């Protein structure tokens, strides 16, 4: 033995502890983290096998935990970590008692804030929106000139708008101004092709009126004494103005349509940073975060987890350029995991599932530049992208049964000596 | 007067067709199955008689082959100078450290 | 565009016709007439009114990234963009004086993971 | 096309403006007054001329 | 009356369609593998027994 400890112990760089071996429990097993934590991991294996509780162990041991005894309780530590959790499963692990003072952030579906003025167009055009129509491009045209109106308007100061800015803008003036085109009636008179209201009045810009409240138009009627025709867009928007009112009428998403902050008001532009440092833990000062997931509905997780992974590679990106400036790299990194990856990373699927990949595709790639790491975790490998998994170095496994999985596995990791290959279903409970 | 210096460390997902037109050919350690497999195709001289050595050799040890030299042969290189590096973070030493803290507004000026 | 006699041309909204548009649309954007079935003041659409919004919004959009100003507003070091006079100024940024043996390096870390095949292919 | 004022369309053999083509064309073949550059009969090809040739060869073959 | 002999060391740039017409051939030692390939291609009796002797022929042999 006094060899094998001579050899795992005292011939490394940067110890990290790991656990003991399958031979020799009298004995202990040590890497080199700053290889295993700098770059993309990988995590697989199947039921019963006992990875979550493995996963704790080694975030435990990240954190400097040992038997539910923070060790650096006078002083907090750098480590910034973040989880998308479905089960619920984790919050339990670090829920130290009070006299250890181990802070920690917990959110889900009711202390969140994540309002719908942080997008781009495909995300809106999913939630709000469907394509089974045929005049579907004029009502879209009309939703993104509404919506540019109104960014112009509740923002003036700035220039070169589109329908992807992300800057305040309401929706209700949005429907009120829809509505009033769908009950639009112009006049018919000499010099009177214009809207015709109740009053007998003219309107000059629509923009300056609709976006308050509704009217009372006209009769559209081609008599000559009144002659009035129908709104060129009034009966046409029927669908889409009931999808909304009922949208909105949703009483499980208030956490993203009226997200209110604590004083009780709503959100504007000026609170743009707040909802980042809960995302990272800087506004507790704690080390951690978790994301529920469970209690959230069925349709909007994939854009959910696009917009958060978009708005940390940003903060990543610009922190490390501001520190770069200073001929330095950041020394804010993060850690990120990702879990049942099968469900929203799929290997193929149709426009669903297609946001989050992108957003996450990314950070596979230059995350490693900016101080930005994955974690991927799953039990299906043959059902998630190869593309991703392609890019992680350091595997690791445990028990495996299904044969699929066996060959698209061996299919890849570069050390497989024939010899292990075999033992895969032979392995215990708690041996990787 | 143009030539090539492919590199990878994955063959079997690269286009055949340009493996089909290098003459010489240099490998170290090459542990994965596929990728011994697909050498020893391409390869006659590098049949069974070779192609066991891969998996079994050193850091700073390589095996050539092709028209320019004298014979197959194996070789073993030299440190060179001055080395390269990448100048990437240590993320195990940034968290021992303590806890910082941030002007998140200057970082928004840039966003 | 107009429906009416001699009205076989596009319409204005300050009610004239257009005459060719290879001289007049490049200038800048253009107001034009409602479509109204009015004998008196007809109107149509064209073949192309409704059908290119995503294409157009792609462009605003990447016209926009910053990240790729050294493809759309490249610009020399008097500050200004490039014409086409300075194409030999691009080659000698990868060759540099036949004679005393060069050596050009390029990184790829910092470009997008979407235009790299373009650039390679270009070079 | 003429390219004279207010003659933005095409322009017969017989000096005939076009108004709807579609009440035209499929009826028959027609006649126009060639693309003579002189600013008297200033006129210039159509932006479709000279290409539907082999596409409209195979059609009269089957 | 007339015929032809062609001559090379980099054939795999020569033009097929004059090589698919010669009849009888000649060959001495081939060390790159690009051209063993090209040639192989061809040859009409080329038994694999003698696909392998081109490498490692001596000086002068054929
Ligand atoms: N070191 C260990 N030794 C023995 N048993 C262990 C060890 N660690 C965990 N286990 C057992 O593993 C079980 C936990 O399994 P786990 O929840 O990790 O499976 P899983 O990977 O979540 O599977 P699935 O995702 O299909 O639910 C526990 O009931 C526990 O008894
Ligand atoms: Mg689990």
């Amino acid at each position: 033995p006094a060899v094998l400890e001579g050899i795992f112990s005292h011939q490394i760089k940067s110890p990290f502890a790991l656990g003991t071996l399958g031979i020799s429990p009298d004995i202990k097993l040590k890497i080199d983290g700053d290889r295993f934590f700098s770059k993309h991991v990988a995590v697989v294996g199947s039921t019963g096998s006992g990875k979550s509780c493995a996963v704790a162990k080694i975030l435990q041991t990240a954190v400097g935990i040992e038997s539910k005894a923070n060790a650096h309780k006078a002083a907090q530590k750098n480590s910034h970590i973040v989880i998308f959790d479905i089960h619920a499963e984790y919050a339990a692990a670090f829920n130290l008692e009070a006299g250890e003072a181990f802070t920690l952030n917990l959110l889900g579906v009711d202390n969140l804030r994540l309002p719908y003025w942080l997008m781009n167009a495909q995300e809106l055009e999913q939630i709000f929106i469907e394509s089974n129509e045929h005049n579907s491009h004029n009502q879209i045209s009309q939703f993104r000139h509404a919506v540019v109106r109104n960014k112009c308007k509740h923002n003036p100061t700035l220039t070169n708008l589109s329908f992807d800015t992300p800057v305040y803008f309401s929706i209700d003036e949005v429907v009120t101004y829809l509505e009033n085109m769908n009950n639009e009636v112009i006049g018919k008179l000499a010099g009177e092709g214009k809207p015709k209201l109740a009053n007998e009045t003219l309107v000059s810009d629509r923009d300056e009126l609709y976006f308050d409240a509704v009217q009372s138009f006209i009769v559209a009627s081609q008599a000559a004494a009144t002659k009035a025709s129908n709104g060129p867009f009034n009966g046409e928007f029927d669908r889409m103005i009931l999808r909304l009112h009922t949208r909105l009428a949703d009483p499980r998403l208030q956490f993203l349509f009226y997200p209110k902050k604590e004083d009780g008001e709503d959100l504007a532009t000026g609170d743009f940073a707040d909802v980042v440092r809960q995302f990272v833990g800087y506004m507790t000062k704690s080390n951690v975060s978790i994301i529920d997931l469970s209690g959230i509905p069925f349709e909007v997780l994939s854009i959910v987890v696009s917009l958060i992974s978009r708005m940390i590679f940003d903060f990543g990106f610009h922190y490390s350029k501001n520190r770069h400036v200073g001929g330095a790299v950041s020394d804010v990194p993060i850690l990120v995991v990702c879990e049942e990856a099968h469900n929203y990373l799929p290997r193929s699927g149709g426009a669903a599932y297609d946001a989050s990949r992108k957003s996450i595709e990314r950070i596979a790639k230059e995350g490693r530049k900016y101080g930005v790491t994955l974690m991927v975790v799953s039990q299906r490998p043959s059902e998630v992208s190869e593309t991703i998994f392609s890019q992680c170095s350091n595997f690791i496994s445990l028990r495996l049964t299904n044969a699929v999985d066996q060959t698209y596995v061996k299919s890849l990791l570069p050390d497989l000596s024939a010899g292990l290959g075999d033992l895969l279903p032979n392995l215990a409970q708690g041996e990787f | 007067g143009v030539t090539l210096m492919v590199v990878s460390q994955r063959p079997s997902e690269v286009s055949e067709t340009i493996f089909s037109q290098c003459s010489n050919f240099i490998s170290l350690r090459l542990t994965n199955a596929v990728d011994q497999t697909y050498v020893k195709s391409l390869l006659p001289d590098l049949s069974a008689g070779l192609g066991d050595l891969l998996p079994n050799l050193a850091q700073g040890e390589f095996l050539i082959v092709g028209d320019a030299p004298l014979m197959p042969t194996v070789g073993h290189f030299a440190l060179p100078v001055p080395e390269p590096h990448s100048r990437s973070v240590n993320y195990l030493q940034e968290w021992n450290s303590g806890w910082r803290h941030v002007d998140f507004d200057s970082v928004i000026d840039r966003w």
